[PDB]
C-alpha cells in the first residue's frame, strides 16, 4: 500500500533550519509529481514546494529563496529544506503524490510537525 | 699664397627623412605608441615650440644634425567624457575650447588611450553616464557587454570587472527596470556560470513588492495558479500565460531554465 | 703660410688619398691621409649601418652627406649624429685619417694658425623603417590600395592598431571590401563598434553575416545592439520577427528560450544573426519530441 510518511520536523527558534524527508513506497518519482503541503490549524492546506517527474521545481512565493524541495532516485525520496524559518511558517508538512497522466492516482502523506518560537 | 687644389662636393640629394615636413603629418603622428619614433625631418629652432605646443603628449627629440627630430609619446591625456562614450575614436583636437575629431592648425593633439574600455578606466563616468537620461543604449550596453572577460583575465582587469559587478549589483538590487540594469541582468544570463546565475537570483530576488507583481509573476504565482500547475506534468512555465509574456531579463534563474524544458515537435 | 701643395695618389683605395704639406717655422711636414666617398651605396657598411667616408662640415646642407646612397635603398635610413671629424676648408667635406705623425694635436694646432682645416661630424646612417610623412601615403599603406613603401606599423594585416582611425571612415564606405573584413577579424574595438553602426544598417547584407560570425561568442554585444536598430528600423521585415515580433506590443514573444517555439526560428537555413546572441544560444538546446 501506498507509503507517504514524512518525518524531520521539530522545534527551532527563528532563522534555524529543518530538513523533511519523505520517503515514499508503492510510487515511483519516475512518473510522478511530488509536492510539499502546509496546513497551520484554522486555515487550509497550501502547496509549498513541487517537484516534477523529471525534476523542475516550483515554490509558493513566500517560501521562495528558503526552501529548497529535492529528491534522490535511487532512494525514492523527497526532502525540502528549510532555511531561514519565520514565525507563519508554523503548520504541519505533508507530501503529496501525482500521477503523470492519471489524476485519480493521487494520493496524501502523514503530517510532520515543526513549530518556530522565540 | 699657393693654388690650392679645389674641390666641389657631390650634388646634395635628399631623403626621404631630410623631406619629411611635420605640418602635413597629423595623421601620420595621431596613431604613434609608446616608446615608437615617429620620424618628422628638419625642423628649425623656431618651430620647436609650435610643434611641443601642436603635440604635449610627445617629447621632441633631435636624432641627427641639421635639425633632423622626431617624436615619440610619453602619455595619453584623453579625459573620460571625451574618450569613454565612444568606442571608435582614438584621439580629438581641441582649439579655442571646442574639441574636434578632424584636425586643424592651431590645435593640440588629445589621444585616448588604446585599451581604454578594456582596463576600465572608464567604468567610473559610465556608470554614472548611462544612468539616468544620458543613457546611449547602444554605447551603454556594448560598456557592459564588453565588461565580461577583460583584459584577457589580467589581474587589474579582472578586479576592475569585479568592482564593477558589486557596484552594479547595489544599484540595480534598488531598482532592476532601470535599462542599464536590464541589460546587466540581459548579460549576466549569457554569461551562463554559477556566479552570474545567482548574482541574477540575488538582485531579482531583491526588486519591491510592486516590482515583483508587475514583472516576474512567473516567478511568484498566485496559490490560484501553483495549485493549478500540481495537475499537470509539465512543468508551470512551459503552459502558465505569466511565462510566455514575461520579460525575460527578471526571470529567476530556476523559471529561465524551465523554459527550456519544454518539448516541441519539429515544424 | 703655405707651398707646395700635393696630392698624392693612395696606394689601394682610389678615395683614400694623401696631401702633401708645404711648410714654414716649425717642421709641419706631414703626409695626413684623406678620403672622398665616391661610391653610391646600395647596401651596408656594418650591421644595420651605412657610413660615408665623408666628414660632414657644420654649417654644410645635410642632403650632401645623403648623395652617396641609392635613393630607393635610402628610403629606410635617417641621419643621426656622427663622429668628430676634420675637413680641408678649401675641399670640404674630405674625411681626414688620424694615423701615426696625423694626430689629433697636430689637427687642433693647424686650425688655430690656418683656415685651411674645419671639423665635424662623419655621415652616419641607421636602418629603420619607411619614413611615412603624409595622410595619403597612410590612406594608402592602411587601405592596401598601394603597399610599396610602407612600414610595418602600417603593414601588418591590422595586427597593430595605427590604421583603425582610417578604417573607420573606409570601412563605413566600403564595407563588403575584403581588407575591412581583415581589419574587423582582429576584434578591436573601433572595428566592432563600426561594424555595429554599419549592420545597424544593413544587418540583411552578407558582410553583416561575416561581422556576426566573427564577433561571437566573445563580443555578441556589438551584433545585438545592430539587431536590435535594424529591427527597430524595420518593424514588419520577415527576418525580423524572431527577434522584434510585430504583432505584440513588444516583439519578446520569441525572445530566450521562447525562441525555440516557432519553428522558424529554430530553422537551420535561417541566418544566426536575425537573432539576439541569448537566443540563438537556446536555439542549440531545443528538446524535440
Amino acid at each position: 500500500e501506498v507509503q507517504l510518511q514524512a518525518s524531520g520536523g521539530g522545534l527551532v527558534q527563528p532563522g534555524g533550519s529543518l530538513r523533511l524527508s519523505c520517503a515514499a513506497s508503492g510510487i515511483v518519482f519516475s512518473n510522478n509529481r511530488m509536492s510539499w503541503y502546509r496546513q497551520a490549524p484554522g486555515k487550509q492546506r497550501e502547496v509549498v514546494a513541487t517537484i516534477t517527474s523529471g525534476g523542475a521545481t516550483d515554490y509558493q512565493d513566500s517560501v521562495e529563496g528558503r526552501f529548497t524541495i529535492s529528491r534522490d532516485m535511487a532512494k525514492n525520496t523527497v526532502y525540502l529544506q528549510m532555511n531561514s524559518l519565520k514565525p507563519e511558517d508554523t503548520a504541519v508538512y505533508f507530501c503529496n503524490a501525482r500521477r503523470d497522466n492519471f489524476a485519480t492516482a493521487i494520493y496524501w502523506g502523514q503530517g510532520t510537525q515543526v513549530t518556530v518560537s522565540s | 699664397s699657393v693654388e690650392l687644389p679645389k674641390r666641389d662636393p657631390p650634388p646634395g640629394v635628399p631623403t626621404d627623412e631630410m623631406l619629411l615636413n611635420v605640418d602635413k603629418m597629423h595623421d601620420v603622428i595621431a596613431p604613434a605608441k609608446l616608446l615608437e619614433y615617429v620620424y618628422i625631418g628638419p625642423l628649425a629652432k623656431d618651430k620647436e615650440d609650435k610643434v611641443k605646443k601642436r603635440y604635449p603628449e610627445f617629447r621632441l627629440v633631435n636624432t641627427g644634425p641639421g635639425g633632423l627630430s622626431a617624436l615619440l609619446r610619453q602619455s595619453y591625456a584623453g579625459t573620460a567624457p571625451n574618450c569613454c562614450r565612444t568606442f571608435q575614436r582614438t584621439h580629438y583636437w581641441k582649439k579655442d575650447g571646442k574639441i574636434s575629431d578632424k584636425y586643424e592648425e592651431g590645435a593640440v593633439l588629445e589621444s585616448c588611450w588604446p585599451d581604454v574600455h578594456d582596463t576600465g578606466k572608464c567604468d567610473v563616468d559610465l556608470f554614472d553616464w548611462c544612468q539616468g537620461d544620458t543613457f546611449d543604449r547602444n554605447i551603454c550596453h556594448q560598456w557592459i557587454g564588453s565588461a565580461f572577460n577583460r583584459s584577457n583575465r589580467a589581474v587589474e582587469g579582472q578586479q576592475s570587472l569585479i568592482n564593477l559587478y558589486n557596484k552594479m549589483q547595489t544599484l540595480c538590487s534598488k531598482d532592476a527596470s532601470v535599462p542599464i540594469c536590464e541589460s546587466f541582468l540581459h548579460h549576466l544570463r549569457a554569461h551562463n556560470t554559477e556566479d552570474s546565475k545567482e548574482m541574477i537570483d540575488y538582485i531579482l530576488r531583491q526588486q519591491s513588492a510592486d516590482f515583483k507583481q508587475k514583472y516576474m509573476r512567473c516567478s511568484y504565482p498566485t496559490r490560484d495558479k501553483l495549485e493549478e500547475s500540481l495537475k499537470y506534468a509539465e512543468p508551470r512555465e512551459c503552459w502558465d500565460p505569466e511565462c510566455s509574456n514575461a520579460n525575460v531579463n527578471f526571470l529567476l534563474t530556476r523559471n529561465y531554465n524551465n523554459l527550456g524544458l519544454c518539448n516541441i515537435v519539429r515544424g | 703660410t703655405l707651398n707646395r701643395i700635393k696630392i698624392a695618389p693612395g696606394i689601394a683605395d682610389i678615395r683614400d688619398k694623401y696631401m702633401e704639406l708645404g711648410f714654414n717655422y716649425p717642421e709641419y711636414n706631414r703626409a695626413v691621409k684623406f678620403a672622398e666617398e665616391s661610391y653610391t651605396y646600395y647596401y651596408e657598411t656594418s650591421p644595420g649601418e651605412i657610413k660615408p667616408k665623408f666628414c660632414l662640415i657644420d654649417g654644410m646642407s645635410i642632403d650632401h652627406c645623403s648623395s652617396f646612397i641609392v635613393p630607393e635603398f635610402a628610403k629606410q635610413y635617417v641621419l643621426i649624429h656622427g663622429e668628430p671629424c676634420s675637413s680641408f676648408k678649401f675641399r670640404p667635406g674630405s674625411l681626414i685619417y688620424y694615423q701615426n705623425e696625423v694626430t689629433p694635436e697636430y689637427i687642433k694646432d693647424l686650425k688655430h694658425a690656418t683656415d685651411y682645416i674645419a671639423s665635424g661630424q662623419r655621415c652616419h646612417f641607421i636602418k629603420k623603417d619607411y619614413l611615412l610623412g603624409d595622410s595619403d601615403s597612410v590612406a594608402k599603406c592602411c587601405s592596401k590600395t598601394n603597399t610599396k613603401h610602407c612600414p610595418k606599423i602600417f603593414n601588418n594585416n591590422y595586427k597593430t592598431e595605427h590604421c583603425d582611425d582610417f578604417m573607420t571612415g573606409f570601412c563605413r564606405n566600403d564595407p563588403g571590401n575584403p581588407n575591412c573584413l581583415e581589419w574587423l577579424r582582429a576584434k578591436r574595438k573601433p572595428a566592432m563598434s563600426t561594424y555595429s553602426d554599419i549592420c545597424s544598417k544593413h544587418m540583411d547584407a552578407r558582410y553583416c553575416s561575416e561581422f556576426i560570425r566573427i564577433i561571437r561568442p566573445d563580443y555578441f554585444t556589438f551584433g545585438d545592439t545592430a539587431l536590435y536598430v535594424f529591427c527597430n528600423d524595420h518593424k514588419g521585415n520577415r527576418n525580423c520577427w524572431c527577434a522584434n515580433y510585430p504583432k505584440s506590443n513588444s516583439g519578446d514573444k520569441y525572445l530566450g528560450p521562447r525562441v525555440c517555439w516557432l519553428h522558424e526560428c529554430t530553422d537551420e537555413s535561417r541566418d544566426r544573426k536575425w537573432l539576439y546572441y541569448n537566443q540563438d544560444v537556446q536555439r542549440t538546446r531545443c528538446k524535440y519530441v
